[PDB]
């Protein structure tokens, strides 16, 4: 088709102008053609925001029916994305629209599990994969292979939190078979790296490494690597070359803990982390919080609240760390099994 | 902690 053939040709005989052709290309398409459609999607897949952001505006005000619902839908994605609305707001927002496009009815199911993963609410998610079907989509086959590959993505990190490993890589391994999207492999190359944390550091660190080089040059995706391999590191106690000493973050912040520990500066890392906990994050940020705690004081309690914001995260992955203490700790490990399961 | 995203 006119978008997937200007594409193609882009990629493989101008890989390193693409961002600037296609930017130009796409903002030259009228909003209301199957062309600028196809358009809408490649920009948020490949989160260019600002050209996405230009392609809602133009689409929102179209005369196409198909142009103007694309635009709407996103509008929420992109509002949720960029935090201006919530999760209910946007699940609003969608019940109350009428859709009429079977691909902006698979991409409305869709657009709350993106903030349910980014903010440690893995719970409602598994349920609302299941209500797609790429084959109720005919029209477009750009799409279809987008909204494909943004599914395995997804269901990678689903399987993942809930500690069936096996098939997060299955489907981070399929999702980088179906696209050359960057997006897409830099998640599911870190994605792999998360689900062999525990299982084989060697692994964790190569899909970490391989997903790092082809985010290179995108900050916002190279931080996702430079923070899990920081994670990574002070977990199986290695030199850390990836901590950030001047983030204020807290998952960053969380790195300069777990080092302190791993160098026995106890009094600091305690110091440090006292005062991230009068601080705004996640249950799933505080089942780290509170894991941390525990290797400084030893105190089983402060592992038992790691397991329980673990668990109120719906994280079967990281309520391991925790779990394991308890066991040289000597708790009953049957009863340590039970709360994994 | 971890990062995720999809």
């Amino acid at each position: 088709s006119e978008f997937n053939s200007i594409v193609n040709i882009v990629k493989t005989h101008y890989p390193d102008q693409e961002y600037e052709l296609m930017e130009n290309y796409c903002l030259l398409l009228d909003p209301n053609t199957k062309a600028a459609r196809s358009a809408l999607e490649y920009a948020d897949a490949n989160s260019f925001n600002t050209l996405t952001d230009k392609l809602v505006e133009k689409m929102s005000i179209a005369s196409n029916l198909k142009s103007k619902e694309y635009g709407k839908i996103y509008e929420i994605h992109r509002k949720l994305s960029r935090g201006e609305i919530d999760v209910l707001e946007a699940s609003k927002n969608i019940g109350k629209y009428r859709i009429k496009t079977d691909e902006m009815n698979i991409f409305s199911k869709m657009i709350p599990m993106y903030d349910y993963l980014s903010k440690g609410n893995f719970s409602p998610m598994k349920s609302l994969l299941k209500q797609i079907d790429l084959n109720d989509i005919k029209e477009n086959n750009y799409l279809k292979k987008s909204f494909e590959t943004r599914i395995y993505v997804l269901l990678s990190n689903i399987y993942l939190n809930e500690n069936e490993l096996e098939l997060s890589r299955k489907y981070a391994e399929k999702a980088i078979k179906s696209t050359d999207t960057k997006r897409f492999l830099v998640f599911s190359y870190l994605t792999i790296g998360t689900s062999y944390i525990f299982s084989d550091y060697a692994l964790s660190k190569q899909n970490y490494l391989s997903g790092y080089e082809i985010a290179k040059g995108n900050s916002v995706f190279e931080e996702f690597f430079k923070r899990n391999l920081s994670f990574l590191n002070n977990f199986w106690n290695k030199e850390n070359p990836w901590i950030n000493y001047d983030s204020n973050a807290v998952t960053d912040v969380q790195e300069v803990i777990f080092e302190l520990i791993n160098q026995k500066k106890l009094e600091r890392a305690l110091t440090l982390l006292k005062s991230l906990e009068r601080k705004k994050q996640n249950e799933n940020d505080l089942g780290f919080h509170y894991y941390l705690e525990g290797l400084i004081t030893n105190d089983k309690e402060a592992f038992y609240k790691s397991v329980e914001y673990f668990k109120l995260s719906q994280d079967k992955l990281f309520i391991k760390m925790p779990l394991i203490k308890l066991e040289s700790l000597g708790e009953n490990p049957r009863l340590l099994k039970i709360i994994s399961m | 902690g971890i990062v995720r995203g999809a």
